[PDB]
Parts: C-alpha cells; sequence; structure tokens
C-alpha cells in the first residue's frame, strides 16, 4: 500500500560458507511512506 | 509586434490596491498515495 518496510537482524557467526542452521527473528528496522511500484531490485557491492 | 511581458513599477506612494502584494497558494493533492503531510496531533497531560 505504498509503504516500504525493512526488517533486519545482525549476529556474530563463526562458520565457513553456508547459511546457518539455527533460529532468529528480524526486528523492524524502518518503514518509509514511499508510494512507488517495485517489480525488480539490484544489489550494491564494494570493489 | 509587442514584448509579451511588462514590469510593474511599485513606488511607495501608490494608492491601496495599486500597491505590491505577496501571494502564496497552498495547493495540495489527496489520497492516491500515503498521507505524508499533516498537522500536529494535539496532545494532553498524562493521567493514571
Ligand atoms: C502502479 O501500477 C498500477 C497498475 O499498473 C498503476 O495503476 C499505478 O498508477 C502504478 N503507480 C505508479 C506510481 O505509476
Amino acid at each position: 500500500d505504498g509503504y516500504f518496510k525493512i526488517y533486519s537482524k545482525h549476529t556474530p557467526i563463526n562458520l565457513v560458507r553456508d547459511l546457518p542452521q539455527g533460529f532468529s527473528a528480524l526486528e523492524p528496522l524502518v518503514d518509509l511512506p514511499i508510494g512507488i511500484n517495485i517489480t525488480r531490485f539490484q544489489t550494491l557491492l564494494a570493489l | 509586434c509587442y514584448f509579451p511581458l511588462q514590469s510593474y513599477g511599485f513606488q511607495p506612494t501608490y494608492g491601496v490596491g495599486y500597491q505590491p502584494y505577496r501571494v502564496v497558494v497552498l495547493s495540495f493533492e489527496l489520497l492516491h498515495a500515503p498521507a505524508t503531510v499533516c498537522g500536529p496531533k494535539k496532545s494532553t497531560n498524562l493521567v493514571k
């Protein structure tokens, strides 16, 4: 309904490569009253 | 042929209505996207 919602979690981990077996829940980070359609996304990385 | 614009000259001696008057219009748009401007929700002292 035009609101763009982000939820997020940070944790320390000590593991080689895979997504970890275990349970945790994302807290709400921020909610933005944007009002745009979104149908495609892209990611931004450091060189 | 005419230049399509004219300057006002406002000099402080002119009659009322011939004088310069600033104008501002708050035009606003409704409800097709999330409510993004509105007034202070007035609030009152806390009772228990
Ligand atoms: C989002 O998509 C719908 C369906 O095509 C359209 O009615 C709406 O106006 C679009 N929103 C914007 C901001 O273009």
